[PDB]
RNA sequence: AAGCUUCAACGCGUAAGUUUGGGUAGCGAACCGGAUUAGAGACCCGGGUAGUCCAAACCGUCAACACAUUAUAGUAAUCUAUAACGCCUGGUGAUACG
């Protein structure tokens, strides 16, 4: 019985989601290395960065009017996009493994972002004051899919939870 | 003078009515002390959520 | 001859070339880079967006296209997503298959080890590199062995 | 994560229902897989000042306390449970650590 | 970070050897000892990081004579780094 | 609001060369003999910190009579403090660790202690 | 080297002010009352409404100052080489248009 006690202090069921998400962001370095224990290639760079834009677009849906690390949350979003413009240049099979292995699209840069010979299907936005989430929001929702699909699930989700 | 177990996290009467509580129902500020500035901020803030507890 | 980029290919075997001139400016003798666009006749579109490609000169086919492809010299990698799937599955499985061939030694342990052999074979190659173009000699310098 | 509560409780009951309002507790730290580790009282201190503006209660106030591991979720129950009885009036939770530390 | 051993003034001290210098601690005759400051003075970066400046040598001649007494350190790419 | 500079021997060459005078006299000593101008400015304050410190905060704070020995600051003959604190030290490098070095040294600098407190209880019925 | 800077764009933004909802310990514009003085509209004594309080929005300007741009390289700079900047060009005249 006491065993059980033990077995049930030492699980990640107790702790706080803080540490819970960094014990599973240890678990994430353990899937996306190219390595053995590899913490600073730009894989795992992007891993890290990708779920954690996940986890505060949650928590930012839930809570708006946060102003201090939104500030964080732009760092992430733009240092992430420094890095897969810079590893599309530097190491591009990488590159294609991790953006397939996530599942992201490409945001590489009068100019063309990198399409094809033929087939160049495109999708370029320039317009012809806001708050922060109100805008904050629809770009992270636009680069990434899944962060598309959560919106459309959730939307469907409370339009047939009201009804 | 600095030990820290029973004076870190403690919030009981004891240590604070020795070393760190004024008579008036008040505290015993950083120079009544000598102490070092940041254990005695924690400890200070120690001993004022005990002027906030039914204690003091 | 210019050595340009392209930058648009949504063109009618076209491809619009940017080239990175530098003109002088004889005020603050600076050189100023400026980039001009060129219009250019390709013929079998196979620029790719990011292709490095040589245009020269011809016969002018339109009002403003005025040169002509003739050789794309380093290729843009492109975004093959069922190839990038295919590189997930052999990457996790070349990483699967080491760890659970290696797996005390931990891994760390068998892997820079594998590296360290590694360099020391690609040094005795680049050395014995250097002793078949030079001999035994000090690496003092190759423009004094140049005689 | 263990949590402390050096909670209040009403001065001279006769114990036949503090000890059962201690059952409810227990038994609401006792759900959400999580027990307490162990349950020092201090008998009973006269207070320090009044409380309960309203109905005038007064000091010479019980106390005890829960030490208890719980996940986050319970928090809100425990919420409930030291809001919703007019026998306790002040509940102080704090975190503790893995070491074990406690008061 | 590279540690200058600055030549104050008008010899280099080999019976010094301030850290690394010539081999051998021999001068023939012994000099005056100045007390001059630190020799190498206001020294002008010509060349600028936004601007680099080739100088075909009787231009560097004429405003050698713009400046004061010193020697210009330069670049040649037969022959590296050079006066 | 001119600026401090070189000293004496710029300020006589530049005279003495045009045959302007004669020099102060002590020209010969001015050039047989090499000087320094304090050319002063801060490389880095050589703050460089005693090792000597926790063994010696050590013993001062386990015997505080190590305070009261006369010691001869003149002569460079140790005190028992610093035999104390050396003794500890070889046995550092010696390889043990600090506290059974500090234990052998309690064994093997006892008896100059119970010598110093017969002095000082002397001292202290002289004083009394 | 994924670094530096930010033209452009874009956000943060003390306090006032406005739209919406109410009600409100203390604080303190109006409105009436009295005072150094000849008139007194102010300072000061006397009650005290919006606003200061809350929740949502708009405004975004200022001795908002290290008046010390940002960054790197040197031992917390106003000792200063550079990288991108922003701003000034005698004073009075910046208000009016767009």
């Amino acid at each position: 019985s006491k065993p059980d006690l033990v077995e049930k202090l030492l699980s990640s069921d107790v702790l706080g989601k803080g540490e819970r998400r960094r014990y599973e962001r240890q678990a994430l370095i353990r899937e996306f290395q190219r390595h053995p224990a590899d913490t600073g290639s730009p894989q795992v760079m992007v891993a890290v960065w990708t779920h954690r834009v996940r986890e505060l677009v949650k928590h930012f849906d839930a809570n708006r009017k946060e102003l201090r690390p939104m500030r964080e949350l732009e760092i992430m979003m733009n240092q992430r996009r420094r890095m897969l413009t810079w590893l599309r240049r530097a190491d591009f099979e990488s590159y294609a493994y991790v953006i397939s292995k996530l599942g992201l699209q490409d945001i590489y840069t009068x100019x063309x972002x990198x399409x094809x010979x033929x087939x160049x299907x495109x999708x370029x936005x320039x317009x012809x004051k806001t708050n922060l989430w109100q805008r904050l929001r629809p770009q992270l929702l636009a680069e990434d899919p899944v962060l598309a699909a959560q919106a459309v699930a959730t939307a469907a989700a409370e339009k047939q939870r009201q009804t | 003078v600095a030990e820290v177990l029973e004076k870190a996290d403690y919030k009981n009467v004891a240590f604070l009515t020795r070393w760190f509580l004024s008579p008036a129902g008040r505290l015993l500020p950083r120079r009544q002390t000598r102490l070092p500035v940041a254990v005695h901020k924690h400890v200070s803030r120690q001993v004022r959520l005990a002027r906030h507890m039914g204690l003091i | 001859e210019f050595i340009g980029r392209v930058v648009s290919n949504r063109m009618q075997k076209t491809v619009v070339v940017a080239v990175s001139y530098v003109v002088w400016v004889p005020k603050y003798k600076v050189y100023q880079k400026r980039v001009a666009r060129h219009k250019a006749r390709d013929e079998s579109q196979a620029s790719v967006i990011g292709d490095i490609v040589r245009i020269r000169k011809s016969r002018k086919f339109s009002r403003e296209v005025s040169y002509s492809v003739v050789d794309t010299l380093r290729k843009a990698h492109v975004y093959d997503p069922a190839a990038a799937a295919a590189l997930v599955a052999t990457r996790d499985a070349a990483r699967a298959a080491a760890a659970a061939s290696t797996g005390r030694s931990d891994p760390w342990v068998a892997e820079a080890a594998r590296r360290l052999d590694a360099s020391a074979a690609r040094l005795a190659a680049l050395r014995e590199l250097y002793e078949k173009e030079v001999g035994p000699g000090v690496p003092l310098s190759g423009a004094v062995l140049a005689v | 994560p263990l949590y402390e509560l050096l909670m209040l409780a009403k001065p001279s009951l006769p114990r036949a229902e503090m000890v059962a309002l201690i059952k409810g507790l227990g038994d609401l730290v006792y759900r959400n897989g999580g027990f307490v580790t162990s349950l020092k009282s201090f008998g009973d201190q006269h207070l320090a000042y009044d409380l309960r503006r309203p109905f005038e209660k007064y000091d010479r106030a019980h106390i005890w306390q829960m030490d208890f591991v719980s996940s986050v979720d319970a928090i809100k129950p425990l919420d409930h449970g030291l809001h919703v009885n007019n026998t306790v009036l002040r509940w102080v939770l704090v975190k503790r650590p893995m070491s074990d530390k406690s008061a | 970070l590279i540690r200058l051993h600055l030549r104050t003034d008008l010899f280099s001290r080999l019976p010094g050897a301030p850290g690394s210098g010539a081999g051998g601690p021999q001068p023939a005759s012994a000099q005056l000892a100045p007390a001059v400051g630190l020799l190498p003075l206001s020294v002008k970066n010509i060349s600028k990081a936004s601007q680099p400046v080739l100088m075909y040598p009787r231009q560097l001649e004429e405003a050698a004579a713009r400046l004061p007494a010193g020697v210009f350190m330069c670049y040649h790419p037969q022959l590296g780094l050079i006066t | 609001r001119p600026t401090r500079r070189a000293n004496l021997v710029a300020k006589l060459m530049r005279d003495l060369e045009s045959g302007h005078f004669a020099a102060p006299k002590a020209l010969d000593v001015l050039t047989q003999y090499r000087t320094e101008q304090l050319s002063y400015s801060l490389t880095g304050i050589p703050r460089v910190t005693l090792p000597e410190k926790p063994l010696i905060r050590a013993f001062l704070q386990k015997y505080p009579e190590a305070r009261a020995e006369p010691v001869a600051l003149d002569s460079f003959t140790p005190p028992l403090a610093r035999q104390f604190a050396q003794r500890q030290l070889q046995l550092m490098q010696a390889g043990a660790a600090r506290e059974q070095a500090f234990t052998q040294a309690e064994q093997e600098l006892a008896g100059r202690l119970q010598a110093l407190r017969s002095r000082l209880l002397g001292s202290a019925a002289t004083a009394l």
